[PDB]
């Protein structure tokens, strides 16, 4: 776990400030973002130290850092107030938590503690204390203007914002101000401290160096891919390739008994021994099956449409391998090559075969203008393994 | 009916399929359509005679009383269910007419500047389909679109100032403050929503709808049938030339450049396109020369004006000092000697540039073939050096074996 | 043979968490999903333990999870209280109904039962109790983060959600916070428990392990160019084939007698014996007709454009077969082949026939450029049966 | 050194508003932030300068003026028009310029009262907002009765340094400002324009103090300033990605600028250990960025070039490995997504298939005769031999 | 179904939910069909009160609108 | 027609339904049509009163707007 | 309720039946109201116009249609 | 011409109609036009009272806007 | 159009693309050499 995908996230996020774990679906991208933050902050739930949000196409700039959001007061129902989004509630949270151990805020250490209470307050802000919140916010950006850059380089907490599927939203619009703050030497304390001026509230804003952003974009789709070249410089892309090496016999016993540390280790081991013994006692079968499909998908499709190792990770028996084949990845393979039958017969290495132990039987009825299409066959038993041994 | 021609080849009206009157009605529309659209395509020593010859129903095809003769304009056209295709005479053989199709499109790949894939054309090799240029360029459009729609759908962002029952995006404040309380029940937002029916998707829905209506294969009917289902929610448009100009290729729809240029090549009555066989060889040799001439850089279309400017097809000069004129001619070069019109132009191109001049010519089984080295050395009584070089054509295949033989003959010429 | 289709869904719904019954229209994908949930949780109506919900092209994220919506307050001026959608009113409901049966020493069972009443309330939320709803919802996500993963896997009431026509709506935009959560591991209590912070209300939200989102995807419309990464890996796709085995004499009799009454099944026996005697005394006629026409569809067009078997399942005479062939097959057949005629007559193998007993007769006046236009032709009596007896 | 500093300083007096356009990865915001800091001696934004940055939700109503609900009383929400970010600067830059005048603008009690209500960080109470709206009507009755010689030379130079000017819909954000951003259409110019705003109806004109230095990127061509009437106003400074900074000596001069000789000895031996592993050549990263930017100029465009913000923060050869495989080779792959014989040519490994190549060739082939390569993570000294072949 | 403004004896704007065309003809098809049902005779007086209210035009006061929402 | 505020009492600003142009011109064509009709003679002295209110070239006074509403 | 039947009406000169929304070609059932020219005979145009007019208008309608088709 | 809320110091939000840029030029050109001639434009002090209430730099008070609407 | 080196605003890059493409770069001139590259326009 700590070998490659943990020690290259922690080294690169501490150097660049932001990490995007781009990779095909079925790879540990959301998982390695979730495991790294929980093993760092020692908080298995969101809230105080870290926030897990996810992007979509209905996601607003006004709901990310700052926007006019109409609230519901008592006597005036339609009251339009400016409400800070989730990033301004984690950037101000990372700032005023890091400013507990500083030595130039000696007039307002009680005011910083009072501002930290208003940001950790999950209750909605009443308008009798919202002006107390805005008076403490404009006190904060007066205090960091008088703070030296030598004292804002080391803020002792480490706050995280795991955004998931970053590429789905309009990332040039969601990161409105953040397309010029998100850099290691353009946060607070860096070589170029930039305190930009927000549109709506009119209060200045600057991302603290306490914060880190671990995006996990998906790169199977292409119309939502991150081609913003001025934004790809801010991040630090980590390609998590779908590794078939997590599907060997020793690796499935080491990945599935690490999490489930209960007394069913004797149950999983005798079931995984029985599963590979039905596969011809081949300890490298599912490693070879995912490798000989991902290479055969890379050569005809794009390299980022590959089958991940999250489909075949949760297999237990041949009946469970039959369920994850005909219902998860074979409708997936018929989605990649949608009525391109000569390709999908070749990906499963059944190109010359058209009858017998095969997934796609040939119809015995040709068309009017010389076209011909195939038909699925629900296989079972040892004939199914005889249709999988032809792939490897 | 499907009729096929080679360059400067004739067909009999008695042997031909369909009706005698039906084909001659189709041609007089095509030669007239070539007249109004003649000036869009460039030429090179064509001797076009724009005033008299093209408007006399001799623009593309020479329709006669007893036969039908092709001019030197290569390509295809579909008019009135009489699909005409004109292949080059160089790819003429001695699936029998399926090798010259992939030869001509590969010569249309390297010369004309298209960026099609070789595995797009190699999918069709051996599937015993009916050979047709319109059936393959619709396929090259439909496969390159369905390989670029399967990944992403091209949903591009527009902003709309819309009155929504919910709240999406940025709330407009100057339009909500001045809202009367009798109409307060709808937010007035300015949301940057992604629309599926952009202008590039209105074109590709219309370019498929005008393709499935006029396709004849069983492979293109299946592929355009899946493309039309993916574009089902898009409101259709009537295609024009203003629609193909109003879109611009930024970085977010750059991967749709390959289907759109082929959709502009086929759509804008008539269908298809035609190009001069002289310039297409003049462009195809230019790909071969600059790749094969490392010692000296070569520029195409350099002009020097006598006295009316007579310009070479290509000139190669290392820096500026050597003047090695290379004029590409599509002529057959009968009896192993250049003709009167050829050598007279070779004399002018050398004199106004002590300058050797090389003429490249086509070479296959159909065309006239000389020996393997530089075949003909000539002097025009002024210490000139006219070299007749010949490029063999392995372009019917997929391997470039003759490029090594063309480099070895040019290395002895350089 | 329908209990295996209630077991094929049931074995995938406890392994992947949610399914999609993708298949051509007129098959029974809506009926299989509705009669599996009613058979599992015995509630004939929506509301408490499952909620039927369809998608459309103008369906948005703010109607599904949450969004800002103007709402009247006790017959007065409007306020702008954020309303939970159709998912969040059942995702929170599946949590607080499961949290009844959990016996822990930190559950506010008086407070959770108060939140359960405000969630099953069929009337809209008045502002005297909407603040009581948001305060109790705040207590719920302070409680869920404190419960361990051992006591958040065994929640007894299985909640369901029939997403009808899931591909018609924009699937990646609706599932904003639900293409990082809808896995079996990303639910509450799993190994990768994620409590995602929402943009609009600002309260954290996580799907419980009770909710199973069954989808019924028609695939003759808005075809297999899906999201292919997010909305394809989470859903375990089940192909519901159009089965012509339900179109024999005994299978039409067995279907229309179990749902029938005492006097209905004797009249349905007399009607079906009159129908199949007019067809040539072929007990396997409608099976052979639908199986033959489905082979011609999958050869010319895609294999998921086949004519289903819900159309012919409600016939009793030749006149009802005529009104289902000319209004639910042939308009459906001219929809798939986009007003084509030379290939729509090969499906009926009437390619070299015109002006006779053909469903598409050629008009005797060709156009100017040699084009020809065919016309649908209504038939009746034994001429129509003779036009059906040469499709076989 | 001071050449780009002086070139900004020359064009901000000639045209009035400079734009630093260039490929992303060069010193555009940095030379804009270092210019305004070194000219105004104010390291944080405030009265003398304000940093903003544009986006698609940065509309006209919050930049110049628009309606904004504000009451400061927890009751009687007063729907009043509030000035945006720009009009709070241009009115501030005017009433700061109306201090040093001798007797032309006779408002020495009423201008300073307006300036202290414009720089007030606490939001305006309605008993003093009626004074601010009344003094601003006095200002545009004052401006208009002043001669142009006593209005052209206003002393304190104000800067609205904006960023990503192309990213916002610039013809919509600039409203009344679309005709005022010339040097001679301001106050004090030869042709002054007291233009009228829509919402509040009070007239408006930019003072000659306010300079708008706005940095943009031109790799996104989807959003570039192609309006030909907002290229006449601005002066466009070319900021190319300069690989001269990635020497051994020029990297030692930049990276050891603010270290106070404590970690500078650590940095000196770290750069001595980096270039000893590259082949004892001081000019490696200069010609590495040069042979990529030239090879990306002839393929994509002039504007998609790799900057010098990537390689500028390298210390050891491990940090060059983590900026190659994680910042620029994922950038080079998304210029050429599944365009493999082109991205092989940018690294000029076009004949090289296997061995020490970044993109090794898959041993499989296609059914229709196609092929695709696979990225090869290299480590050690074999990475440098795969990198030195680019040069 | 939608929101529509409505005055309350020349006062400020009071928003009220007013049923559209399809819901006013589907509820009308329901309450007219329940007349000839033998099982729906348990509320035949109140159902008939709804059908008279559903075919008349412009309900002028909230005293019959709250009666309408109760029925 | 839509809703507009009026010049009522000071603390009693009211939202009335001020008619637009198409409703005012169709009522004026109907009032002038029934003014010269023979069978509509039940209230013809009041239809001419409604005609003066519709050709009134000013915003209507609030003390007599209910006279416009009742007519 | 099962009383409420939805009789649509579709002018399909602009939008064809294949160009509708996908939840309209399957929930509804399409009847083509074809343009019948058989309502424009000499006796059929008289019978259609006889339903709207009176008896004395019908003889003028008979004389005008006899004057129409005699000129044609 | 458009709608615009206007709360002065303590009153409720009285939704006044504010003339835009064009009507404050079109009425200002017409009133300054009629101010120089005297054929039938009786009330030259009344026309001058309208011209003062069109070049107001301050927004109009409700005791002065109502007489501006009448003039 | 013919000038590719020397007193010209756009020098030519010395190598072409892989498939026959060639791009230039904006050369900064100064002094009388700039005028010699400007007087050849007229
Ligand atoms: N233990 C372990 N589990 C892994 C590893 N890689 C993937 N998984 C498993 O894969 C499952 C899901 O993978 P995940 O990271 O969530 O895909 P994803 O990134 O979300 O895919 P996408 O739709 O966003 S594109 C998790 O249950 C996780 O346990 C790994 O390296 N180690
Ligand atoms: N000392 C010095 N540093 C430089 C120079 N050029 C770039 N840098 C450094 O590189 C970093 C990034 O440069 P920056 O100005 O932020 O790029 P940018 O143009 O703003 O990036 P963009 O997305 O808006 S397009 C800065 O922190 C700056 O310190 C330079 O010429 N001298
Ligand atoms: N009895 C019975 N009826 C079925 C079966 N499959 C489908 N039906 C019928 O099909 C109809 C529903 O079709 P539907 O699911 O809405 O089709 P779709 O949603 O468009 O794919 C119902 O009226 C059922 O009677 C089955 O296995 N048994
Ligand atoms: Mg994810
Ligand atoms: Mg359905
Ligand atoms: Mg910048």
């Amino acid at each position: 776990n700590i070998k490659e995908d943990y020690f290259r996230v922690d080294m690169l996020l501490n150097k660049k400030g932001q990490v995007i774990l781009y990779g095909p679906p079925g790879t540990g991208k959301t998982w390695i973002a979730r495991k790294y933050v929980v093993e760092e902050t020692n908080e298995k739930t969101p809230g105080n130290k870290w926030e897990f949000i996810t992007f979509h196409q209905s996601y607003s700039y006004e709901e990310f850092i700052e926007g006019f959001r109409p609230r519901t007061d008592n006597e005036e129902k339609i009251r339009y107030v400016v409400e800070d989004g989730i990033f301004k509630k984690i950037a101000l949270r990372a700032l005023v938590k890091g400013l507990f151990e500083l030595e130039d805020a000696t007039i307002g250490k009680d005011k910083i503690h009072r501002l930290y209470i208003l940001l950790t307050k999950k209750e909605p802000l009443s308008p009798t204390e919202y002006e107390e919140y805005l008076r403490l916010k404009r006190y904060l950006w007066e205090l960091v203007g008088g703070l030296p850059k030598d004292k804002l380089k080391n803020l002792t907490p480490k706050f995280y914002l795991i955004i998931d599927e970053i590429n789905r939203g309009n990332i040039s619009k969601i990161f409105g101000e953040l397309i010029t703050l998100l850099e290691k030497d353009k946060r607070l304390g860096g070589e170029n401290q930039l305190i930009v001026r927000l549109p709506y509230s009119g209060e200045p804003f600057a991302v603290p160096p306490n914060l880190y952003i671990i995006g996990t974009m998906n790169t199977a789709d292409r119309s939502i891919a991150l081609l913003d070249v001025a934004l790809r410089r801010r991040f630090a892309f980590i390609e998590v390739e779908p590794r078939p090496e997590f599907l060997e016999k020793e690796n499935l016993k080491k990945i599935r008994e690490k999490k489930l540390k209960t007394e069913d280790r004797k149950r999983l081991n005798e079931k995984l021994n029985e599963l590979f013994s039905k596969l011809g006692n081949d300890n490298y079968f599912l490693k070879t099956l995912l490798e000989k499909i991902n290479v055969r998908i890379t050569v005809v499709k794009d390299r980022d449409h590959r089958i991940g190792h999250s489909y075949f990770l949760n297999v237990e028996t041949v009946e469970d391998l039959h369920h994850v084949w005909y219902y998860e990845v074979l409708p997936l393979l018929m989605e990649y090559f949608y009525n391109d039958w000569e390709t999908i017969k070749w990906v499963l290495n059944e190109k010359g075969k058209e009858h017998g132990n095969v997934f796609f039987e040939k119809l015995r009825l040709t068309g009017p203008n010389g076209e011909e299409a195939y038909q699925l066959k629900v296989l079972e038993g040892d004939a199914f393994i005889g249709a999988l041994k032809r792939i490897i | 009916t499907t009729i096929t021609l080679y360059e400067h080849d004739e067909k009999r009206y008695r042997d031909i399929a369909g009706d005698k009157k039906a084909i001659q009605d189709a041609l007089i529309k095509l030669n007239k359509q070539f007249k109004k659209d003649f000036k869009k395509l460039d030429r090179s020593e064509d001797n076009s005679d724009t005033e008299d010859t093209i408007d006399e129903s001799k623009g593309v095809v020479e329709v006669y009383a007893n036969k039908i003769k092709a001019r030197h304009y290569v390509g295809f056209a579909a008019v009135d269910n009489v699909f005409l295709q004109i292949l080059p005479k160089v790819f003429k053989p001695k699936e029998d007419t399926w090798e010259p199709i992939l030869a001509f499109i590969r010569m249309l790949d390297m010369a004309y500047g298209l960026k099609i894939k070789d595995h797009d054309l190699a999918y069709l090799q051996g599937r015993n389909l009916r050979p047709n240029l319109y059936e393959v360029f619709i396929y090259l459009f439909a496969k390159s679109l369905w390989s670029e729609v399967q990944r992403g759908y091209h949903r591009e962002y527009v902003e709309v100032h819309r009155e929504e029952k919910f709240l999406r995006g940025k709330l407009l404040m100057s339009r909500q403050i001045r809202k009367l309380p009798h109409q307060l029940n709808t937010f007035s937002v300015e949301v940057h929503e992604l629309i599926e029916d952009n202008l590039l998707n209105r074109i590709f829905y219309a370019s498929v709808r005008e393709a499935l209506r006029r396709t004849t294969w069983g492979l293109n009917r299946k592929l355009l049938g899946e493309l039309m289902l993916a574009f089902d929610g898009i409101t259709p448009i009537h295609l024009r030339t203003e629609h193909f100009e109003r879109v611009h290729f930024t970085r977010l729809n750059e991967r749709f450049r390959r289907p759109f240029e082929l959709a502009k090549l086929l759509f804008m009555e008539v269908s298809g396109f035609f190009v001069d066989m002289n310039k297409l060889f003049e462009r195809f040799i230019e790909r071969v020369l600059v790749r094969n001439l490392p010692p000296e850089y070569k520029l195409f279309y350099q002009e020097s004006y006598p006295f009316s400017s007579q310009k070479p097809d290509y000139v190669v000069r290392k820096g500026n000092t050597p003047v090695v004129v290379l004029d590409a001619k599509y002529r057959e070069l009968k009896e192993r000697i250049p003709s009167s019109d050829m050598l007279r132009q070779l004399y002018v191109y050398s004199r106004i540039w002590p300058a050797v001049i090389v003429i490249p010519s086509s070479s296959t089984y159909n065309q006239g073939l000389p020996d393997k080295p530089l075949e003909f050395e000539f002097f025009d009584e002024r210490k000139l050096f006219i070299v007749a070089y010949n490029m063999d054509y392995v372009k019917t295949g997929a391997i470039f074996k003759a490029d090594k033989n063309f480099r070895r003959s040019l290395n002895n010429i350089i």
